[PDB]
DNA sequence: ATCGATGTATATATCTGACACGTGCCTGGAGACTAGGGAGTAATCCCCTTGGCGGTTAAAACGCGGGGGACAGCGCGTACGTGCGTTTAAGCGGTGCTAGAGCTGTCTACGACCAATTGAGCGGCCTCGGCACCGGGATTCTG
DNA sequence: CAGAATCCCGGTGCCGAGGCCGCTCAATTGGTCGTAGACAGCTCTAGCACCGCTTAAACGCACGTACGCGCTGTCCCCCGCGTTTTAACCGCCAAGGGGATTACTCCCTAGTCTCCAGGCACGTGTCAGATATATACATCGAT
């Protein structure tokens, strides 16, 4: 019954980057499909890496390697930096 | 009377249509074509109103991209008129 | 049954599409080649869409079937969910 | 002495190398090049005897395919000699 | 280093002959070297990334097979 | 350690198609890789098809649809007959 | 040396429903406890990858006779674009029905899981002939 | 119509394909039972059909000059042939860095009941954007 989409979180980010702009439902549809696409690519690559090494669990090492492979050099460096920062804050919470 | 020289209207149309975003093919003739072809596989098929739009968008984007590619191999021959062999060559090099 | 509708893709629409692509001059034979290319393109997508439709035992072709069919060829299309 | 006209030997070589099957790149120069490039990412790396052969086979196949495509682009301009712009055009059309 | 010069002109000619090229202009060599260098660089970066994830120090044929597989080309005959 | 392979099965098939002909080790390695390649492609498509219908079990219908989707027309036309005959005989046993 | 006929852009006031927001509510994320097996450690075996000495040649590098290809010019005729009147049917607005997508609801056919069993499979040693390498010969096709 | 280059008949001999033996652990038969999805029943979305008014678009047309194509012209970037001289080839021997395996053990995730609030629909309204009229001036064109 109740559906599920990222429109709320996209709106929160939009209001944090630009608090004076709104977004049309047509743009919201593209933003919703974009997240499902990148999510599926990363989870796929992480599963292949885990299987080749004969490991039963997925850990941050798999995510970091997958990120280094799929994203270009400049996006990867920043994404990994803040990912590790977030993980450090969570583990230190 | 008044009459423009060859090519000025063509350039004005190019500058016009690259700025706009509407669809160029007629909706109803295309819907008929889609219901024509699908019947060879199964009878009594129905199409949601959005499916025909999705097919039209994919087809128009495909033809535009094919013509963009065809133009590059057309200029290479020091010509300005595009001809069938340019499309055939582009499709051959693309591997399809 | 429609005996023939593919004639309905008009010469002006083809010229307009070539214009969006930046084509300045078009030879008189491009029209029939373009019709043949478009028909060949549509058959390959429709066959898969119908294949998914039959697998689901549904009778109505749905936008999602076309999205998956396009995805299998690598032409993911954004905007239709 | 007997002398063949220009192109007779080229055709003979074409037939010879199309009929053969051996590798065409020297093993030592390629192995040194691979060891040189790898040094920029990580130092003191080691390579198995089969990994260098796998890289050699993949690179040789890729170059042969690119030359096959470039040959069509050369004939289209009514020329016989392939030129850098032909490779640039083939690569641009391929979307590399 | 000078190792890129190890791909001598005759090897390129042999490759072009296999492709059916009858006449070759003298500038094709530097372009071919440039095209090959970027391909090797791209494949090795992925191979080394897989090697480093495994904590190994020797690069095996499987790492190359997977790199090529990710680039979208499959190699038959070496394993997998 | 022990490595599994299909080499004995490939040899049995070759002996049935050409009793007087033999096969070198390189050909055995190529066929042994080709089989795993096609296996992963069919299992992959069957996996996607299972989730879109919310089904939790893979069945012969998924395999038949994947075969019709991947292989060209005539090859699929024959292979589907082979599979149908095999399953029918197995169930009849 | 030029100017005016055309087309684009921009400036202002009006309407109307798309999006932001407020009210409502329900199902799925957090708290808390437990079991164990998956992962992380050092020690050990052992084999194969990194390097050198030797030497004799398969292959690369150097000149040039001269060719057939890549490049440009002038020439010119007919394919295509531009400007117009007639008329088609898509577009839009509205009415009626129902095929069939979708959902709740019922229950049993199918599968996962445990255990003992055992032979089809892989590890290593043997051997012998299709293949491979060589020479000397007959035959081809270019010129 | 000469003859460089080619294809291949026939001899020696080798090491890889085929074949066998040894022995283990992946695959099999049997029993248990919990639940995924096959099925019936019911509902109401939106897709299919039908009609009339309007004019943007389409067809069919006239026509003239810009582009596609052709020959005459050429001059030099390369193909083929020979000598130098080489560093790549095999072949034999070094040797300890690293991969593969074993046994130990601890901390990590999965799995479970409890419970209460974040975010998923419905409703509302108002001002952002779609629209009509006027004109500054740039550009294109023939003289």
């Amino acid at each position: 019954s109740r559906k599920e989409s990222y429109s709320i979180y996209v709106y929160k980010v939009l209001k944090q980057v630009h608090p004076d702009t709104g977004i049309s439902s047509k743009a919201m549809g593209i933003m919703n499909s974009f997240v499902n696409d990148i999510f599926e690519r990363i989870a796929g690559e992480a599963s292949r890496l885990a299987h080749y090494n004969k490991r039963s669990t997925i850990t941050s090492r798999e995510i970091q390697t997958a990120v280094r492979l799929l994203l270009p050099g400049e996006l990867a460096k920043h994404a990994v930096s803040e990912g590790t920062k977030a993980v450090t804050k969570y583990t230190s919470a | 009377p008044h009459r423009y020289r060859p090519g000025t209207v063509a350039l004005r149309e190019i500058r016009r249509y690259q700025k706009s975003t509407e669809l160029l093919i007629r909706k109803l003739p295309f819907q008929r074509l889609v219901r024509e072809i699908a019947q060879d596989f199964k009878t009594d098929l129905r199409f949601q109103s959005s499916a025909v739009m999705a097919l039209q968008e994919a087809c128009e984007a495909y033809l535009v991209g094919l013509f963009e590619d065809t133009n590059l191999c057309a200029i290479h021959a020091k010509r300005v008129t595009i001809m069938p062999k340019d499309i055939q060559l582009a499709r051959r090099i693309r591997g399809e | 049954v429609l005996r023939d509708n593919i004639q309905g893709i008009t010469k002006p629409a083809i010229r307009r599409l070539a214009r969006r692509g930046g084509v300045k001059r078009i030879s008189g034979l491009i029209y029939e080649e373009t019709r043949g290319v478009l028909k060949v393109f549509l058959e390959n997508v429709i066959r898969d869409a119908v294949t998914y439709t039959e697998h689901a035992k549904r009778k109505t072709v749905t936008a999602m079937d076309v999205v998956y069919a396009l995805k299998r060829q690598g032409r993911t299309l954004y905007g239709f969910g």
